[PDB]
């Protein structure tokens, strides 16, 4: 008749089982051990059977005494503290059963009688699985009650990790119900990092994986062979919390990062943004990724739904993470993209539509949107993230910078005079793409800067620098009408090529 | 039932052994599933969990992500 | 017509809302909620 | 009189006779089978047993 005494909780950190109490039903458990041992050499030599009653009616003294009072008392104040406290001490209680029981295994080896090293032996693991079957596992108590309270534990120790990130950093809309949407079917915060989340930092991964990871492994080998089901169960709640919490909630998190998609001359929330959702990538894709497939490698025991685990569950969240992510790789393409390609094209009347066909040869908004644009969008983080997302991040948003050369350097619109503006400022762009941070611009750009320097056809500059290797960037008859992308096309006769 | 959908039991494991038999002589006894990535005791699952966290400094970890 | 599955079942199980709270109360001090439920 | 062990998790499986014949394995769960008539025979030839 306990009162539930401090403390009470003190366990519901994010490891594996912790502070009081004892259990003082080992105390009793002791007792009835070395008590267990007592009436086992008394009756041992004060009977003629040997099971009966030590084993039948002294056993069945034992756990109706003990089991039936002490343990249901045990069950009613674990109980009613909390919920979670009592699943991870009833799988301590019902672990310290087995560690009694297992006593009662090494005392049944101080017994010495087969039919009581027979069932009789199992009657008293049987009384021992009565007292479990008072929380029996063929309910949804044991074990889906233990899910529910692993699902407090799960969505608070989880959900609420990341806490500015996951509530909030956007409405939350955040183009998971934006994009992903519409496409599949902008200032958010400013402005730092993958700051908790992404992932947080893989610790909060390592906080849901330690916890649901430790709960997992607890009804894990605490219940019957009937596991794989709970393990898809809990799993497919893992599916929740990381699936779906974190490739959708604290990675909405990194799509309120995302917010900061279709970023048109707004690449400074897209400047702490590129490593937030990189280290999504990073942490969130590469710890969860291969973390989830070496511990779903011990987690699958023999069977072929586990496959189901495997591709529906598993790879199915990395190909639909995949199109989480690279989607809004896509369209945060897209917020690079329309960033350096509407930002960087954006040179008013004197740079992108010049007439300045026999001055006017130096560095202009060009050089300042395209630095600035580009290289304040992924020189800012994206230089040095992802190499998670290496040849994709250096190779891919540089070559969409190499799009948007296509946009900005190659499609700088000016005269014959301002394209040599362009070989100072796109071709001064060429080289500074290829250290915007997204920087695969050393090629096409370079294709731009031979280009710009076709795009700067006066009346003796305009055949064969025109017609030079990547001059032909330049069109095929509108080498000498390079500049036709300007206000005027190249000065008296521009289409005498062709014929 | 079992042969309203014992026919189409049998007649769908058919139907995959057409498109096993690939131009090799496939021999199809593989079972392998992989995603886009590639004990005995009681803490030890913890150790895998920080085994997983061994994982965390791997690689880097490096693959591609663009579309 | 409707409230008969969700509010009018209210309106016949009005004290059934504090009767069946009372039910995590033996199974694992009262005021907050048999007194100013709303 | 092999109690065997669960081999993925290291717990304790079922127990099991084991039954080594001349050229054929019986590594049979006798329990709650107590013959040794029908026991659960995990079993194989030894010719190619590892």
């Amino acid at each position: 008749f306990i009162k539930n005494v401090k403390f009470k909780e003190q366990l519901i950190d994010f490891e594996n089982h912790s502070v009081i109490i004892e259990t003082s039903m080992q105390n009793l458990i002791n007792d009835v051990e070395t008590v267990i041992k007592n009436e086992s050499k008394i009756v041992k030599r004060v009977f003629e059977e040997k099971a009966t009653h030590v084993i039948q009616l002294f056993i069945q003294r034992v756990f109706a005494q003990k089991i039936e009072p002490r343990f249901e008392v045990l069950l009613r104040n674990s109980l009613s503290i909390s919920n979670l406290a009592y699943v991870r001490i009833l799988h301590g209680l019902f672990t310290l059963f087995g560690k009694f029981t297992k006593s009662l295994i090494d005392y049944f080896q101080l017994l010495e009688i087969d039919d009581s090293n027979q069932i009789l032996s199992t009657t008293l693991e049987q009384c021992f699985a009565d007292l479990f079957s008072h929380y029996l596992y063929d309910r949804s108590k044991y074990f889906g009650i233990e899910k529910r309270s692993l699902e407090a534990i799960l969505v608070d120790m989880t959900s609420k990790f990341t806490v500015n990130y996951d509530k909030e950093i956007n409405k939350r809309v955040l183009l998971d119900k934006y994009k992903e949407k519409l496409s599949t079917n902008t200032a958010s915060d400013i402005d730092n990092s993958p700051n908790s989340p992404a992932n947080y930092s893989l610790n909060d991964v390592d906080s849901m994986l330690k916890c649901v990871v430790e709960s997992t492994a607890r009804v894990m080998e605490l219940i019957p062979n009937k596991a794989h089901l709970y393990i898809l169960e809990i799993l497919k709640i893992m599916f929740l919390g990381i699936v779906d919490s974190y490739m959708e909630i604290a990675l909405e998190v990194a799509y309120w990062k995302i917010c900061k998609v279709d970023i048109n001359k707004t690449a400074g929330v897209v400047n702490l943004n590129f490593l937030k959702f990189i280290s999504m990538s990073t942490e969130i894709l590469d710890l969860l990724s291969i973390s989830i497939k070496s511990i779903f490698l011990p987690l699958l025991n023999n069977s072929p739904e586990i496959k189901a685990q495997i591709i529906e569950m598993t790879n199915s969240q990395i190909q639909k993470m995949e199109i989480l992510i690279n989607i809004i790789l896509q369209e945060t393409i897209t917020v690079i993209s329309t960033k350096f390609s509407a930002i960087l094209c954006k040179q008013k009347k004197k740079d992108f539509v010049p007439k300045s066909q026999e001055l006017l040869d130096q560095d202009t908004l060009p050089a300042i949107e395209i630095v600035n644009i580009l290289n304040l969008i992924f020189e800012q983080s994206s230089k040095f993230l992802k190499g998670k997302n290496l040849q994709t991040f250096l190779t891919l948003i540089g070559e969409e910078l190499y799009g948007l050369l296509l946009s900005h350097y190659s499609h700088f619109q000016v005269n014959s005079i301002g394209g040599v503006v362009v070989t100072k400022d796109i071709i001064g762009y060429q080289t500074a793409i290829e250290d915007w941070g997204v920087a695969s611009l050393i090629d096409k750009f370079a294709t731009l800067r031979e280009l710009a320097n076709l795009f700067t056809v006066q009346p003796e500059l305009l055949e064969s620098l025109t017609k030079e290797g990547h001059l032909a960037d330049i069109g095929r008859d509108i080498i000498q009408s390079y500049i036709s992308n300007r206000e005027d096309f190249n000065h008296d006769n521009f289409i005498n090529s062709v014929k | 039932f079992n042969k309203i959908w014992g026919k189409l039991l049998d007649e769908i494991e058919l139907l995959l052994v057409r498109y096993i038999n690939d131009p090799e002589l496939i021999s199809s006894n593989n079972g392998s599933i992989k995603p886009i990535n590639g004990e005995d005791n009681s803490s030890v699952k913890d150790q895998a969990f920080e085994l997983k966290a061994l994982l965390k400094d791997i690689f880097p970890g490096f693959s591609v992500s663009s579309n | 017509v409707l409230c008969d599955k969700l509010w009018s079942c209210i309106q016949g199980q009005t004290v059934s809302l504090y009767l069946k709270l009372y039910t995590v109360i033996d199974k694992h001090k009262n005021d907050i909620i048999s007194a100013f439920e709303e | 009189n092999w109690m065997e062990l669960n081999t993925t998790t290291g717990k304790p499986l079922q127990m099991v006779q084991i039954f080594i014949l001349n050229d054929l394995v019986l590594i049979a769960d006798k329990s709650r089978d107590k013959q040794n008539d029908f026991i659960v025979s995990q079993c194989y030839p030894l010719k190619d047993v590892t």
